[PDB]
């Protein structure tokens, strides 16, 4: 008869088979993750292959049902989810090439190594070796070596793979009736809500631009304060007016400024909150931590953890010979099975992480009543926003004093609040321009606004003008610096981290308003409050059955993403930062570089292609060799790779500077290079058939 | 009533329930649902979510395609969990439910037929097994349900 | 009174206090080797440090006693051994620098890695990775990559360390009243025998030169046959007249030609002798193998293995969780304790190795009656010569037929004898010019005949003219190709392998003459021969109590090293090789190279130092880039490292050739390079301020 | 002759003997050396110098330690004792004299713990036997009983 009845029958059959296949795949994945060995990986492989084949077959079946006839919103949403992703239109060779490219990028990222200049047998991987250097070291040159070895021994490998990956993904997304792969990623946050204003995919770009323009002053003041603070530890490397070098930000990409906290802590004599000693006392174990988290979630009115949760979950590291992955994850296995897999140590970080994963589990149990396609967060940021807002409400000193974990003799002054707010801002506010800029760069790359010959130029342009971060070494088009991040090389969307913070602080302000909190927003606890828990459960129960705008308007009263709660959270810190940035300069200019003062401008006066660039770099290296031999009696083997070209106009002019071999931090002074050019001017001028008037060498 | 009915090792499915021609029931305390709405005893191994489907005046897959309760009161509804007998680590797919009928049933109509119904462009079986895993939630664990009538 | 009595008292005290702590160091080393743990390392290090301190202190005491006033031969030999080695005269900083240099060279050799051109994450160590390629691969380009990656990523690291090591060792040996470190190494084979002709240190050099000139024709014929057989595999890569490329010789350094046997085997349809199937049948184990070896050694008249040998020695890999080093070694622990440590498998190689190590043990129990200083071989080659001659006598097919490991239906024809003799010659005759040339190079480097600026030039010159082996890639003074060998980087003498081969066949011919063998020398078995065993025990009983020349004259009747028995061993193979090499060319010329045909001679007519060489290589690379861009429409990033300079006269002339980036085997044809020079001639002649007449570019 | 002499738990060193003022000996077959040429002397000399007990040779034990006259009227007994006088880590409770200023006459003893001069430094004239269980027959402890009539 009518096609919506056929769609209902097809959806019922698909749910009946999918709730079984995905449960079996989840059981196999859990068996592998809690017990790492062979004959366990291939079980996941066959379960996932069966689930993927079934999913693409049912998507091809669901493409038959039209959407414009169907008026019921639930079946329309399920059919939209089914039809949006299915079998790609790519050919078998194109699909195989795309899979090979993705696997190659993942393998290069995971197994790439950087070797020290001296001792070539000491090569460090990313995760145990280079991450420790970028997180802990306060040496400019070691950090520069770790930062420049990455993106050159790894990113240069990823540049052609990413160049082919962009084309293949753009073709695949164009086969899904989208403009590009960025639009396909922005197919989330897309609603067909009633009354007319549905959320479009370009509305997300407009909204994130507006949110960034609203958060620019607070980030500018935080940037100025951080610059003034680490001008003390790097005295002759930081410009008081310019941007910050990219390798002095606490990690290799500058994603989080959390590791900069010991460098930039105000009132260092005040101890931070750490109840780890009070939990190695009083006999706190993993079960005590998770029972305290369950008590906190009971206090707001959310249901208890299931009896199967306490049995089947891996709440601690197994003592027997069963290797596991030590990453905290909340598992929605299906058919009412909710488990948490984490190696809980007795630490405050694991306490907050347990609360975060219990928030994930509570979201899963809340939307478990929905049909299978709608059993997810409202968008990709909502789940982590809920986890982070429960972790935010738990970590207050009032909550720890109420639990008896913190001693009641502790006194919360204004100095400790500023320290807590600054430690929050280095992780929350410092990550927002980086996330926004990276997603903007990827969107313009997929759209085609950035040509393939301008990738690194555009990337290090918006890094200066948006993040206020300058590269320490010039990078031409042989580099791929975005691909040095995990989410770019492993094909992951990044805007969910941007929207997570906005939704998290919106939820925090709403729930603190409901729970009758009267003080500052950062000292708010929603414990033993049934109204806040009731409205939170109302938000969490509707998984994907309605638009995320409608759910957001239900919980916070606004249909749009608002960063006003985020600025109200950091308002005392904003006032203190404005007070501290009085003798300093707020803002940055995009002209200064670490290599900018020692660079020599070369003006081309007359076919100067890349081979002529190579010949020029070789002639400059020869001139440096001759100058250091005939002046300082030193034998230094300068190469063409030690001459760095920046600000390259295609045929007009460029700038060059020379670094020492085996020390990319050791930039040769401009007077030395000028004397080298003056001494060996004849060979350099003759090798290009021109006089000293053509090549100015200012 | 009798111990043979309640303690049966093999128990029939939802669609093909077999009928047979009190202080222990009150004080057993293992019955999750105790709402009393010749002695005939019926056989349901429905899911825990679908226990509320055995009640008058409602809709659902069991309520409108499997066994149906009329709009008057006749007997007693008993239900208890069975995760130890007919639930396994690898699953217990030995119970079936009817996913679709051409028309809604009469208040006590029963059919054990095995016909294929139309979904999309293919013919698929109208009898789908139950996924009864031991490590599952309360709404998906097997619930042993017996209704009675005189 | 007389200094003889005080010397006797001092020697008695020294041996009494040396046997103790020598047994303790041996026991600690055995406990580490049979049970590897970090706890067992410390006891070894403590015992070794105590023994070393005691030894250097007693050597300082022994320097007081003069050798000119003692007439007893035994006391004089013990005092000379004590006085020759002791505390070095090097300063504390110099000794620390030498120890650090030796440790650095060992660490670079053990931990050096070579990465493939594609896939930079695939890097191979020498021992499991590169050795397999050099031993098994029949690909020219993969072998060239493995050979060129070694000595470039490892040897270039070892070049300055070896340069400092030579100076430090020369100073240390000059402090021991020797001319150089080569003379200090040649302090072995030095006798003070009666009647006047004592063996001197220069006599060893004269004798090894004479022995090499005597073995030159057989090695020339073997080289011609191997070249003719490796002209079938590797076509258009081997000159029928010139030398052999260094990377096609069966291993990395061309030390042994054993792995070339499948390519050079005559009569390939004839199966070789292998009784491994007959020992996995009949229930043979490690104990059966060692009991058979003991029966063989008893059959000639040598004593039984001791009860402690069966009790304490590790004759098989331990079943329990004890890590061991799987290297066959015979241990003389001291105080009558003789053990063999090897992971015996049921193979013919382990059978011959068991006989070899039991010959070592028999030597140890034979000289165990001597005082502690004289408990060694007569020289450094005698021990391995005895082990290898027992292995020679036990490997005959007649012995295996008598034992029952070989079926009597097997028939020994002339074809199988030629196969056995060729397989012997690839390990015995093929290693002699390499060993002789390497020791000659090290002796001339230590003496100072080869200056530091001519190390690689001289090394490849005597490789071409002595071994008949040409390098596939030119190597300047930045390389250190000898240091890529284990014995050079780990400070080990190499002439003992040369003298072992001579003494081996001298002993074999003597013992086969005594045992009344009448057939060919390679089919001789000394089993059931009490006279041969009696004379062998007479040779082995005197450890170092007399001169090695006297012991050699006692066993073989000649006072000098003679290679005539070695040539008599290989006489049927020599006749067969002369019959095979009629249509081939016997000998080599030292002018042909793999890169010689495609090289362009450049004549300098007029300050052309290394910087001008770098500028020339860069200009040539730019010309190649321009030619491949403007002619074949290909973008190939030629660098200065892809231009190889050979036959470099210091200011007169040189030759150059271009290889492709990322394929050192891909040499650009000479016509293409000539067209590249002709197209971009203006920039090339302009970069050095000259015309095209001075740089001929023939 | 008596079982207490042969089965004594502790035998003293070679330099310090313990004298005391036959079908079992013939048929015991545990004695490695049973050569004859009531005072019973006891030593724990090593295996290779069991032959040093016999009269008419030189060495270390022959002169500086226990010394046998040219004419003898007694028996010499010796047996391997690795199970009692040897240990895994070494048993250094037995000592031997290494040097005397003058050669010994037959049958005298000295207990003096004097030092003596070798090289440039002074050291004791008593050196302890290194008796290990994992040693050869020549380097194994041998309990020696010599009768004199
Ligand atoms: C083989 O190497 C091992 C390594 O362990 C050596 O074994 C150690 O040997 C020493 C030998 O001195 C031994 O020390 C003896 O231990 C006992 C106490 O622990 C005592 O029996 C004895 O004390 C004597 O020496 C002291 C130092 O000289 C004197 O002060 C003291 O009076 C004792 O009497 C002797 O010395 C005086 C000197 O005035 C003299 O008048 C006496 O007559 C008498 O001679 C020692 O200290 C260790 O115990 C041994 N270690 C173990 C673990 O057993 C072994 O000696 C080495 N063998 C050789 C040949 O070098
Ligand atoms: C979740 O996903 C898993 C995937 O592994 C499914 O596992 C399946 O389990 C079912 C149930 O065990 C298996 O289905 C089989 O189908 C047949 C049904 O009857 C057919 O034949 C009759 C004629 O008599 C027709 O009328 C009818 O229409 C059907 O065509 C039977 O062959 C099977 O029953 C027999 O199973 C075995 C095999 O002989 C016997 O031991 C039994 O006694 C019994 O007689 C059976 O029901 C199916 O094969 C399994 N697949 C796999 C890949 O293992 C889960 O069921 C699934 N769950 C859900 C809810 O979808
Ligand atoms: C952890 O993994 C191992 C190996 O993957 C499991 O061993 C298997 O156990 C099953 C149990 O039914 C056996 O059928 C298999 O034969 C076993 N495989 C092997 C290779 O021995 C082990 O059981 C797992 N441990 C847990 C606690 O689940
Ligand atoms: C507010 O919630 C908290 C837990 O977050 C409760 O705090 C403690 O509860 C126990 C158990 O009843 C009491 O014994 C303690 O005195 C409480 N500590 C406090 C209030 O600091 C608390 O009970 C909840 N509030 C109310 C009013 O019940
Ligand atoms: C590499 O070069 C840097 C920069 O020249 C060296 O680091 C220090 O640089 C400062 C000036 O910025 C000098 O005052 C110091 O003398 C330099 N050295 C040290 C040890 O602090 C650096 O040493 C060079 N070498 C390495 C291996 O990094
Ligand atoms: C192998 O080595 C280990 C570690 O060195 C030995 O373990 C030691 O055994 C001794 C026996 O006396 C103990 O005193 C130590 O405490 C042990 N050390 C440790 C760290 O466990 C082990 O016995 C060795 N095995 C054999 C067979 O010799
Ligand atoms: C020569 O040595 C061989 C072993 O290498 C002896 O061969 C066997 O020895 C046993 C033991 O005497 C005899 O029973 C067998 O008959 C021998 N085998 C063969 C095939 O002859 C051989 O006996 C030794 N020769 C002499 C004379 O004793
Ligand atoms: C590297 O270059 C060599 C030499 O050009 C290539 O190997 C073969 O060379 C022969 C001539 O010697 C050609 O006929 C073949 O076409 C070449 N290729 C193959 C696959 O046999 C070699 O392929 C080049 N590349 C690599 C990765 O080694
Ligand atoms: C949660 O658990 C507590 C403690 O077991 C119990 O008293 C309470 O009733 C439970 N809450 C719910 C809603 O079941
Ligand atoms: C949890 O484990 C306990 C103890 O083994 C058991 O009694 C209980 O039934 C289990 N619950 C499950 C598996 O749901
Ligand atoms: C060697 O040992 C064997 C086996 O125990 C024995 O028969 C033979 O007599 C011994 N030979 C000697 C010379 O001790
Ligand atoms: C030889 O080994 C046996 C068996 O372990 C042992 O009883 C005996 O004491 C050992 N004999 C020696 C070491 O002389």
């Amino acid at each position: 008869s009518t096609t919506e009845d056929e769609a209902k029958k097809f959806l019922n059959d698909f749910n009946s088979e999918a709730e079984n296949l995905t449960y079996q795949s989840s059981l196999a994945s859990w068996d592998y993750n809690t017990n790492i060995s062979d004959e366990n990986v291939q079980k996941m492989d066959e379960a996932g292959a069966k689930w993927s084949a079934f999913y693409e077959e049912q998507s091809k079946i669901a493409k038959n049902y039209p959407l414009e006839e169907i008026q019921t919103d639930i079946v329309k949403r399920q059919l939209q989810i089914l039809q949006q992703s299915g079998s790609p239109v790519l050919s078998e060779d194109k699909s195989k090439r795309l899979n090979s490219i993705l696997n190659a990028m993942s393998t290069i990222y995971s197994t790439g190594k950087v070797c020290k200049p001296n001792n070539p047998q000491e090569c460090l991987l990313l995760e145990p070796g280079l991450d420790n250097i970028m997180g802990t070291s306060k040496d400019y040159h070691e950090r520069l070596w770790a930062w420049e070895g990455w993106r050159a021994e790894v990113g240069k490998q990823l540049r052609p793979l990413y160049e082919e990956y962009v084309v293949l993904k753009n073709e695949m997304a164009r086969g899904y009736h989208y403009e590009d792969y960025g639009d396909y990623w922005r197919r989330d946050y897309e609603t067909e809500e009633s009354s007319g204003p549905g959320y479009s995919r370009d509305q997300l770009m407009k909204d994130v631009d507006r949110i960034f323009t609203e958060i620019k002053p607070l980030y500018e003041h935080l940037h100025a304060y951080v610059r003034a603070k680490l001008m003390d530890t790097y005295p002759l490397h930081i410009s008081p007016t310019g941007c910050l070098p990219a390798h002095l930000l606490g990690d290799m990409w500058g994603r989080f400024w959390t590791n900069l906290y010991p460098l930039t802590v105000p009132f260092g004599q005040k101890p931070n909150i750490d109840v780890t000693d009070e939990m190695v006392k009083q006999g706190w174990d993993a079960n005590r931590i998770f029972k305290e988290a369950e008590k906190f979630f009971v206090s707001v009115g959310l249901p208890n953890m299931t009896e199967g949760f306490w049995n089947n979950s891996m709440l601690t590291e197994p003592g027997d010979g069963r290797k596991v992955v030590c990453h905290p994850t909340a598992w929605d296995l299906g058919k009412g099975d909710f488990r948490i897999k984490m190696c809980t140590k007795v630490t405050m970080e694991d306490f907050l992480t347990a609360h975060h994963e219990m928030g994930h589990i509570q979201y899963d149990m809340a939307y478990a009543s929905q049909p299978y396609l709608l059993r997810n967060g409202a968008n990709e940021g909502f789940h982590e926003a809920v986890g982070e807002v429960m972790s935010l409400s738990v970590a207050t000193p009032k909550h720890l004093k109420t639990m008896g974990l913190l001693s009641p003799d502790f006194r919360e002054d204004d100095e400790t609040e500023i320290n807590f707010l600054l430690k929050q801002a280095l992780n929350i506010v410092g990550t927002l321009p980086f996330t926004y800029m990276l997603e903007k760069w990827r969107w313009m790359v997929f759209k085609g606004e950035i040509p393939k010959e301008e990738w690194m130029k555009k990337w290090w342009e918006m890094r200066r003008e948006i993040v206020g971060v300058v590269e320490p070494v010039p990078h031409d088009e042989t580099y791929c610096d975005p691909a040095s991040l995990f989410h770019v090389a492993n094909d992951y969307s990044f805007i969910r981290y941007y929207t997570r913070t906005i939704f998290e602080f919106q939820f925090h302000e709403a729930l603190c308003r409901i729970a009758q909190h009267n003080g500052p927003l950062h000292k708010c606890d929603i414990s033993n409050s049934t109204d806040a828990g009731k409205k939170l459960h109302q938000m969490l129960s509707v998984g994907k059955s309605q638009a995320w705008t409608k759910t957001l308007e239900d919980i916070v009263g606004s249909r749009n993403m608002d960063v006003g709660p985020l600025l109200r959270y950091f308002e005392p810190l904003y006032t203190w930062l404005q007070e501290q940035n009085r003798k300093s300069y707020v803002g940055w200019n995009t002209d200064w570089s670490p290599y900018s003062d020692q660079s020599i401008k070369v003006r081309i006066s007359l076919e100067w292609n890349d081979n002529e660039m190579y010949l020029f770099r070789s002639s400059v290296a020869y001139a440096m060799r001759e100058y250091f031999l005939k002046t300082k009696n030193q034998t230094i083997l300068f190469g063409d790779e030690n001459v760095w070209v920046s600000n390259l106009k295609p045929r007009i002019s460029f700038n060059f500077h020379v670094t020492s071999p085996e020390n990319v931090s050791d930039i040769i002074p401009r007077s030395e290079v000028e004397g080298a050019i003056r001494m060996s001017r004849s060979r350099i001028n003759d090798a290009f058939r021109l006089d000293d008037n053509s090549l100015e060498f200012l | 009533p009798f111990s043979e009915v309640f303690n049966a090792t093999t128990f029939a499915s939802v669609y093909a329930w077999n009928r047979k021609r009190y202080s222990v029931l009150y004080n057993s305390t293992s019955f999750s649902t105790f709402q009393c709405y010749n002695v005939y005893a019926d056989s349901f191994v429905v899911r825990g979510d679908e226990v509320r489907q055995i009640a008058p005046g409602q809709t659902g897959v069991i309520a409108d395609y499997n066994y149906k309760l009329p709009d008057d009161f006749t007997g007693c509804v008993l239900a208890w969990n069975s995760r130890n007998q007919d639930a396994s680590t690898s699953g217990n797919f030995n119970y079936y439910y009817r996913i679709w009928r051409s028309e809604k049933l009469r208040p006590f109509e029963r059919d054990i037929a095995h016909y294929d119904y139309q979904v999309g462009t293919q013919f698929k079986s109208s009898l789908k097994n139950y996924g009864f895993y031991s490590s599952a939630g309360d709404s998906h664990q097997p619930y042993r349900v017996v209704v009675l009538s005189f």
